[PDB]
């Protein structure tokens, strides 16, 4: 119910119209996606190589609802794993 | 014979067998303790990302 | 036409100190996010349907240290004032200028403020408190609030007045050598915490692999009368060569585990947690199930 | 509790605004430092709760919650064990050690596990004040996080007033009751819980080019003679010579 | 035909007989007509081609006994394609062996029989000093699997490649491997000189010095009955730094091991390797070291 | 006796698996590390042979046969080690290293000439195969081959038998007999005998660029909490980095 | 004349006694004359020239005694080449030795005095613990192995170098080794700093903490008698984790360690830095250091 | 006495070598080192120079003169140090460290002073070797730079054979009423002075790319098991492997 609609939403967005600078990183999100790898670590550079281009003036119009969704409740951290480390860490 | 509860700043909770309740002992002073918390709060910090990784 | 003027900026100041206490393991820190912009939105835009949406906007995940988040929030305010009366910023860099300084700031301010900020003050703060003085809660109260105060207040202001001379400089480069450094010394500094902040001795009363008896000679003698002076020191000397204690010879899994590698049985764990992780396994599942192990392996006693 | 019925509201209000404290984290009222003190003004003797939370204090350095990771909620164990101070009438400062801070301890596990619970109650709250948000009501967002803020609050207040009506050694009781199995396992597998966060921050940093470096470190750690400030010097160290090779490179 | 999985799994298991007929002549030429005869005997059984595909498979093969799948795994590939396909002759494959044998030993040998064997001889025979019962079946899992793992796993890869790969090696990948070896060699292998070659000095003789402790200096060991507070002092100054009886007895080892701990051994390994620079057989170089230990207890310095 | 009745008869057997491996060297079962331990886990004291077999590996390092050369083949060795242990009941571990870890080195000696002689009688089996090879008989040098292994193999379960026959006074002062200048002489000399394959290994892989990795090995290597599959996995990382920074 | 090389080799067994005749309004001069004497009695004795070459050659010369042999081969072949050929005047020599006068005694003493000197006097003291015989022979033996032989390769590069190449050193192979060395240096002087400097902060006061032990955490001590199983038991628990008197007495040393071993000695070391980079003479600041210590001592806080 | 009556000869003899070696700082005769072990070993026992002379030694780390800033001169207190040493016999390692480094410290200030007073006097030589100069003697120059050589060194046998005649009562007053604090406070900061050479050091030879080195060997120090030679040789194999692949 995740990775079937983030393919959907990619495969739309990577055809309308996309600029140089996010084809790599749209088609390295594919790559990774189709082969059975982690989803945080997609998830994480989808939106860490878009941050730049979001932030300025540009975040092409046609992957704006990707980024809205990338940057949902369920595809952020949390930082579970480093406040575990930071928190825990020591604890026992 | 002492078994190990938790862990903390300053000193572990451990529980007595001897007797039969929890004791705590403390190991570290506040200097200590607080070098302790800084060092083992800037490597948990390495550890992970620094934010650049989240 | 609105310019946000200095007693608004002041009271979203004010309020950014509720940051928290709406606290949601869904989206962190999303209530007092818009309480503290309450204000300004407000001013800028009240009772309208475009009101709706920019609560809807500021009601999404955010999760940073609540005491750098006056940077964040005075940014915030500077494009926000310059979207509703000037540019036409879409519902798109809002989110990502707050995405891409939500993280490094948060990463920056956890070591700071809640582990060499506040150990110093509080060990202070209790140097002092061995004689019951009222001046130990009164300093640690005063320093920690005049600087966390000071910082809110001066951060915020910067934030809010620059505004674009810092997404300008997130938009440039410098920052893939320094993630690259930072990812490098991560997995350094996190092999070496695996080795030694996980430790999962195995001794355990039962679960020895090795209860071989020694001999004459062997082992270390004791006597029963008078240890003595003479025969203490061939004692002594026996224990520090490397003798061993009463002739039963005990070797548990650990010590055989130790002999291979220290710190074995963390990375093995570790590896495991990650291949479950991988295949879609939800932490808490393995939290519990990490839990209720070694509850069971301390009643087995083979911990 | 040498004063009438001022001192009972006095010690609510106490753990009420340590209760705000806990998440709020940024007036430290929930320090032990803080509390402890507050509560040893209200009810008589003074010193006695500043030593109390002199003496937590260093205990609750580093319980500092981290990332959707909450820490030992230091907030009701400088509630509890002060009021368990303020019951029993005697503070040698070796009845303290004896104890009160074993008691603070326990309760502070205690009181982590209910603000987790009061965190995950939170959601719903939330989702009410995002429901109000779309009738274009600041007010109904403004109430609802105040009313997240009272519940988190009445999460520490509540349990002082049922400790200040609960005989001083039932609580003892019950916390040497619990069987030494239990908390010997719990030690042993939060020992090992900690494994799956390194799992998790491995797993969003792991690279093929950087995994030399987990493996250097890992078999560099059980050298005893290298703290851990040491062991940072030596990654940041391999960090900046790798990268200087790689752009001169 | 088409050389079906539980036949490759059966060659695979059967592959591990490769050596034992050694040769003069023919070196280890039996095995390798022993490992291809599943595939022999599927695709053509009891004829005159089976003959002479017997004849083309009895040449000179001398391969490293390990890597051998890929060899195993292109000629089970170039025999499926000749016997139904093309028309291949019994000269192109020989010259692809001759080929890619020689190199494919030099890169076998210093990976496989001086790399990985050494070092897990030596894990093996490290931990076992103490007379560890692990180490046997700890070498049985460690070493027996990884032919499980390499030559099953390579089998497959060069089947699956078949002969499009078997040119291009040594393109580039083969040296890299050569050289990420012979580093992690060299660093067991200095290691292991620093720690299991025992050139010990101590001897009752070759004492370099004498002194005597003063009182303070040593432990003071009472005239009986040690009780509390003579107990713990004396404890007390074990564990701190304190030595035993006022004799101070330093040999030689300890001022090499304050110069570099295992000198004496790296010394021995550079006079042996420049002995063995000169075509002396090791056997020689081995008595001549025995020969020497021998007249160094003899001398009472070893 | 041992541990039971048939434990002299299973001792048969696993010494003649061990000198038909001896010969083979795949299956590694003439090595210390086995041969102790799988005859001393029935010959009573399992732990024993372990203990044995872990202090002869350490010194059995570096003994193998190169290009028409007879090694001190400790399949005769391990196996007169331990099964003198088992017959002389004393395992002080000093006893071990003083006189049957010794005396193992002059057992390997003695062993050595002893698989030399059954080599050269292969030479007439080998010959009388080539002489079968030409009558068409398949079956016939498959036979022979099996009939050399048997030869070759017996000549250490006929000694186990030998020495299990034997009275135990007879090997006892066999042993007090050896002088002990000689014993503790040829055991420093088997201390030193590793430098001669290390030397070996390091002249096939040395260039002016590796030399520096063989340094940093040997003066990282007194770290005494470095077990050596650390050292194995900082040679491995330190390689991976090194290919890593220099392809780039 | 053409300076054979046995009167080269005798100039510089008397340029060993460079110093001597040390001055302080003119330093360093008369060593410099004796050291070229032969060459001047060679080329031109008992004449006009040579006591002008005698007053002309015992003028203001000071730099590093090791660091001085390129500037002997080059003066040897200046004034060689003046007798024998050209005839340059009382300026070239006197520049091309004023032009490293400076560099060459920047370069020479800190690389002296202070990097190999401090590691080879701290090896010969750390192997001669045990008052073993070898460490005097060790240090004199390395010492003057290194001073002999830089000496006389720096004047025979200097010599075969004339005044073209002292002046374009410096490409490709110089920067490189110059780069390497100073990798090394630096290397080894943070050894030196953290090992070296000690500042141990113990004292009879500034015992930080004083926490007291707990019945079970500690060694618990029979003042009555110990024979028996209670001398076994004790030492289980010494050997195991367990401590002596409980009384823990905290110093800040202790502290200190547990943050980083020789913490006080780097800072020290960056503190001096500061001091030498504003000017100031060394002399000033041990003298400074020496109080330090004496007022440290006078609190009782070192 | 002592070993012998020529015992006494070889202590002029050794004081005038470090006499002559003060300056020059060629052969190292006035390191304590070398001046130690030499006086001591002579001087009976042997072994206590030895001793004492790795004790001051590490302390006499840093003591070289750069540009007329005389050094403290340990040509006289490694001398005066180990003299007293062997006139009292307390070899016992808590005298070596406490009444015999500081005294040391206090005759290497009392060596300073006089060496810079014989430095001042020997202009006077150089300028009488000037103004033979233009006489045109060759050996004018020579003679007055070895009247220098002497001079200078007859700085340290004159004090040296002046106390073999003082009687030891005088010299233990002496050293007695020198107060502890004084004494303790001159060790600490003879163990901290090498700072300042260290830091010059430093300061001559640091870039943005070596300082990480510089914090590696650092870190990498408390490892007690790695000698100053290894670490020297993992320096070596760290610059030579960067240079290989910065070269690349
Ligand atoms: O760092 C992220 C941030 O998120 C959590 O919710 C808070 O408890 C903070 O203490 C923490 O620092
Ligand atoms: O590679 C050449 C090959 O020759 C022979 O078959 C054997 O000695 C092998 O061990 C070796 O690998
Ligand atoms: O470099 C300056 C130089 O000045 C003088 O010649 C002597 O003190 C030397 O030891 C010193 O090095």
């Amino acid at each position: 119910e995740f990775e079937n609609e983030l393919r959907s939403m990619l495969a739309t967005a990577l055809e309308k119209d996309i600029s140089q600078e996010e084809r790599n990183a749209l088609n390295i999100a594919e790559k990774a996606l189709d082969n059975s790898e982690y989803l945080p670590k997609i998830i994480l550079n989808l939106r860490k190589a878009l941050t730049p281009l979001a932030i300025n003036r540009t975040l092409n119009h046609d992957l704006s609802e990707l980024y809205k969704f990338i940057t949902s409740s369920k595809a952020s951290n949390k930082n579970l794993g480093g406040g575990l480390i930071m928190s825990w860490g020591r604890l026992f | 014979k002492l078994t190990f509860i938790q862990s903390t700043a300053a000193g572990d909770l451990y529980y007595n067998t001897n007797t039969h309740k929890y004791v705590y002992q403390q190991t570290q002073n506040a200097f200590g303790a607080a070098a302790n918390t800084i060092v083992n709060g800037w490597m948990g910090g390495a550890a992970g990302g620094f934010g650049l990784h989240h | 036409k609105v310019t946000l003027d200095k007693k608004i900026r002041r009271s979203v100041m004010w309020r950014s100190m509720f940051l928290q206490g709406s606290w949601n393991y869904e989206r962190m820190q999303n209530g007092g996010w818009a309480y503290s912009l309450i204000p300004a939105l407000k001013k800028l835009y009240p009772s309208g349907e475009e009101a709706k949406e920019a609560l809807k906007r500021h009601l999404e995940f955010f999760n940073t240290h609540p005491y750098v988040a006056a940077p964040i929030i005075g940014v915030t305010l500077a494009l926000e004032e310059e979207r509703a009366n000037g540019a036409d910023i879409d519902d798109a860099a809002i989110q990502g200028v707050k995405v891409g300084m939500m993280g490094p700031l948060a990463g920056i301010g956890d070591p700071v403020f809640w582990f060499t900020v506040r150990p110093i003050v509080g060990a202070i703060a209790a140097s002092l408190a061995t004689g019951g003085s009222i001046i130990a809660p009164l300093f640690f109260f005063i320093v920690w609030n005049a600087i966390r105060i000071a910082f809110l207040w001066y951060t915020q202001e910067f934030g809010y007045k620059s505004g674009s001379a810092i997404t300008k400089d997130l938009g440039g480069g410098l920052l893939q050598t320094v993630t690259k450094g930072a990812s490098i010394l991560g997995m350094f500094v996190l092999g070496v915490l695996i080795q030694r902040w996980v430790t999962i001795n195995f001794n355990g009363p039962n679960a020895v692999v090795s209860k071989i008896p020694l001999q004459k000679g062997a082992y270390v003698e004791f006597p029963k009368g008078s240890v003595s002076g003479t025969q203490l020191h061939d004692i002594l000397g026996q224990v520090g060569n490397k003798l061993s204690l009463d002739p039963t010879k005990v070797t548990y899994l650990q010590d055989n585990l130790n002999q291979l590698i220290p710190g074995l049985a963390g990375l093995l764990i570790t590896l495991l947690c990650m291949w479950l992780l991988k295949k879609k396994v939800s932490p808490i599942v393995i939290i519990f199930g990490l839990f209720v192990v070694g509850i069971l392996g301390r009643w087995a006693q083979i911990m | 509790m040498e004063y009438g019925v001022l001192s009972v509201i006095l010690v609510i209000v106490v753990a009420f605004l340590a209760g705000l404290e806990g998440i709020l984290d940024q007036w430290q009222f929930h320090q032990p430092i803080i509390a402890c003190s507050l509560i040893g003004i209200v009810t008589g003797h003074a010193s006695a709760g500043i030593i109390l939370g002199g003496s937590l204090q260093l205990i609750a350095l580093g319980w500092a919650n981290v990332g959707a990771a909450v820490a030992p909620d230091a907030a009701l164990a400088s509630i509890a064990s002060s009021i368990l101070m303020v019951q029993s009438n005697n503070f040698d400062l070796t009845h303290i050690m004896g104890t009160i801070v074993p008691a603070a301890i326990l309760l502070a596990t205690a009181g982590l596990v209910l603000t987790t619970l009061v965190r995950m109650l939170s959601v719903v709250l939330v989702h009410q004040a995002d429901r109000a948000a779309e009738n274009g009501s600041y007010s109904g967002v403004e109430m609802w996080h105040f009313i997240a803020l009272i519940c988190q609050g009445l999460r520490i207040a509540i349990p002082a007033g049922l400790l200040l009506v609960i005989s001083p050694d039932a609580i003892q009781k019950a916390l040497a009751a619990i069987p030494p199995v239990i908390s010997g396992g719990l030690a042993v597998g939060g020992g090992m819980v900690v494994a799956v966060g390194y799992a998790m921050v491995i797993n969003l940093m792991a690279t093929r080019e950087v995994w030399p470096f987990f493996f250097l470190g890992f078999a560099l750690a059980p050298i005893s003679e290298l703290t851990l400030i040491a062991t940072g010097v030596l990654g940041v160290v391999i960090a900046i010579v790798y990268l200087n090779l790689q752009a001169s490179g």
